[PDB]
């Protein structure tokens, strides 16, 4: 019924059953191939109108549902064109699919505004993004575009507003031997269907996850709201170790920096007051992003939890 | 972003029911003079179209000062329009030489008996669009937020219900309209909101939205930003984007389909991913160095999307050198760095480039890189790729 209840859907592994949206698409076609060569149960996908083809071996359908009902998938990843990407979105709700990642970069505000608003009056569908590189539970279950071989199964939960930057922190997590549990990309959108929260929760309720790295950047509260999670969550009697990094401390005001959702306007929505908001919060803010890897390190040194 | 022409907003507001000046935009002495005629007004405004601002008391190069004039009689704005039709103006916010100004909108000169701010806006925080408003007009709606909380109004707006009656009604109230001109506010601000859904709007800010002593209800300036995401349908307005005013650089990266935002520094910087690029510009900063730019090559990382890079880096004078920063997409490294060395060999680039490559076939591209003969630095890490750069450079 609630939103917040469809959370668990966030963490994907082994036994994720996963379609494509907009299947047969350029790439729709390269990440399906890349998902399967990682070992993620892709067992179909959609193009509508193409139903009734087999495509990299697996059956394409002519409706979310058909393939849902067809191969008993659990999530969706949607790889089409801004023009249709909220119809696709659409149409995984209504077909009730567990967890729905949305790719694709370029879709219009006021389309993602009216998905949230159906999104939010439901709670049979999580959706992730859009515009983000997906999630990936190491060597069980890749759904998106990140390199799976960056990745190392271990201790580290890594929740971030970029793509780019996930991969390094991933890296210099698998460097210093501790791995990741989960990592979840929220994407680059002012609305979306995932903030921090969602993912923290599912992260300190997670006993593989032992360490949790955010990645925010200018723009929006969502970083403000996650230490306010935290203050509530993870002050004790429980407290994982959190390490944070958060771009755009240069940024010039006004200017949508890459990302839709990556500007400072109005005076609000800037770096510095992201990372005290953390800090506070009890969070570890590394100022560099080269070092992400060693500051959550050394505070598992700290807490003797090596 | 998209960049309106202030006759090009007023335009498409008052194609949309929204009311604003009468007016008329020309392009020569004399059709501004046959507007002024037309428009019947008691007063006339004439006004110089240029994006920059600082209009009022800026000079044209005729020697005409003031790009915003009043007057009573048409053969006036005839004669003021030719002092300013082809010339330049230069104001307190354009390059040194002004802008040439090819059109002036000639417009029923209104006056304000009272001034209210009020914008719509899609609000992240609220899900939605929120109507905001406050008696407290003309001003910057910051400012009143500062001092002021308690004069800011807000409304979020229902998506899918749309704008309520009751709504606009209780905004008109708030901004402080009364009677019959409070039916008018609260019917120009539906007809705002729905102007703000039709054209992909992410703000329509009217300052001041306000009242005419003869009771009228206008918007008499208006500024709207476009989400560009929304360009593939609304292809009429992004023709109109004026981009005669935008930093050259910034212009080309975009036929190119290029995020480039230039800053003042002499490091140049390109990276894959609009976060690690922040990153990037941040470490170079916390590194003690002063970024060029902010470039998203985006993480459809094509060797051609590189090689545009180094071509748009080439039109900076200031570059002293090139930090290269890619790590992800769907592209091998030793593409990257084939890319790269070819970029730098046919644009003659001389000055040494920090590169940090990261992910599948790392090392050919290390070895590419090795190979080039070029001024090319292999970084370990983003900070040491920042170090290096820094380094590099006066
Ligand atoms: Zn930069």
């Amino acid at each position: 019924c609630s939103y917040t209840a469809s959370r668990k859907h966030l963490y994907v592994d082994k036994n994720t059953k996963v379609i494509c949206q907009g299947f047969t698409g350029k790439q729709g076609t390269f990440h399906s191939q890349q998902a399967l060569e990682y070992g993620t149960n892709l067992v179909g996908g959609t193009t509508p109108g193409k139903g009734g083809k087999t495509h990299l071996g697996l059956p394409v359908f002519n409706t979310v549902k058909e393939a849902k009902e067809q191969t008993g998938a659990t999530a969706s990843v949607i790889y089409v064109p801004p023009p249709f990407a909220a119809a696709a979105i659409n149409e995984a709700i209504d077909a009730e699919v567990p967890l729905v990642v949305c790719i694709t970069e370029g879709i219009p505000q006021q389309d993602m505004v009216r998905v949230k608003h159906r999104l939010l009056r439901q709670g049979k569908t999580r959706l992730i993004g859009p515009n983000c590189p997906g999630v990936i539970n190491p060597g069980e279950c890749k759904i998106g575009i990140m390199p799976g071989h960056i990745h190392k199964k271990g201790r580290i939960g890594i929740v971030s507003r970029s793509g780019t930057l996930t991969y390094e922190a991933v890296h210099q997590t698998t460097q210093v031997g501790l791995g990741q549990s989960l990592c979840v990309g929220i994407g680059g959108d002012p609305f979306n269907g995932t903030d921090f929260t969602d993912c923290l929760e599912i992260f300190l309720n997670d006993p593989a996850t032992e360490g949790i790295i955010l990645i925010g950047e200018i723009g929006g509260n969502a970083e403000e709201n996650a230490a306010e999670f935290l203050k509530q969550h993870n002050s004790g009697p429980k407290s994982k170790p959190v390490v944070s990094f958060i771009a755009g401390l240069t940024a010039p005001p006004g200017r949508r920096m890459g990302h839709a959702g990556a500007i400072i306007a109005g005076g609000k929505g800037g770096a510095k007051e992201k990372i005290t908001a953390l800090q506070s919060a009890g969070v570890v803010v590394s100022m560099s992003p080269a070092q992400l890897g060693t500051t959550i390190y050394k505070e598992f040194e700290k807490r003797k939890m090596l | 972003m998209v960049n309106l022409q202030e006759y090009q907003s007023k335009k498409l507001m008052s194609d949309n029911g929204v009311k604003v000046q009468r007016f008329f935009v020309a392009d020569t002495a004399n059709e501004a003079l046959e507007a002024a005629k037309r428009l019947n007004a008691k007063e006339i405004v004439l006004k110089a179209q240029i994006l920059a601002g600082g209009r009022g008391k800026g000079v044209f190069s005729s020697g005409l000062k003031g790009g915003v004039h009043l007057t009573k009689d048409p053969e006036v704005v005839g004669q003021l329009a030719k002092q300013m039709i082809g010339y330049n103006l230069a104001t307190k916010q354009t390059p040194k030489e002004g802008v040439k100004v090819n059109k002036v909108m000639v417009a029923e000169a209104l006056d304000i008996s009272r001034e209210t701010y009020l914008a719509i806006l899609m609000d992240r925080s609220c899900n939605g669009p929120v109507l905001v408003g406050s008696p407290q007009g003309g001003v910057d709606i910051e400012e009143v937020a500062a001092s002021n909380p308690e004069l800011i109004f807000k409304e979020q707006i229902d998506i899918i219900e749309g704008i309520k009656d009751s709504q606009a009604q209780r905004m008109a109230e708030n901004l402080g309209f009364l009677g019959p001109l409070q039916n008018q506010a609260a019917d120009q601000i539906k007809k705002l909101y729905n102007l703000f859904l039709k054209i992909d709007a992410t703000q329509v800010e009217v300052n001041p939205f306000g009242e005419t002593p003869e009771g009228q209800v206008v918007c008499f300036d208006a500024k709207i930003n476009f989400d560009d995401n929304a360009e593939f349908r609304q292809k009429d307005i992004f023709a109109m984007d004026d981009k005669s005013e935008n930093e050259p650089i910034e212009n080309e990266a975009a036929k190119y389909d290029l995020k480039y935002i230039g800053l003042d520094g002499n490091i140049a910087c390109f990276v894959n991913g609009a976060g690690l690029a922040m990153a990037t510009c941040d470490i170079i900063f916390l590194n003690g160095g002063k970024p060029a730019n902010f470039l998203d090559l985006g993480g459809g990382v094509k060797e051609s999307q590189v090689y545009q890079a180094f071509k748009l880096l080439t039109a900076d004078p200031k570059v002293e050198a090139i930090l290269v920063n890619i790590f992800g997409g769907i592209v091998n490294c030793a593409i990257i760095a084939n890319g790269i060395t070819k970029a730098c060999r046919e644009l003659e680039l001389k000055v040494p480039l920090v590169v940090r490559l990261e992910g599948t076939n790392v090392h050919e591209a290390q070895n590419i890189l090795t190979n080039s003969g070029l001024p090319i630095t292999s970084a370990v890490d983003l900070e040491d790729a920042a170090k290096k750069a820094v380094a590099s450079v006066t």
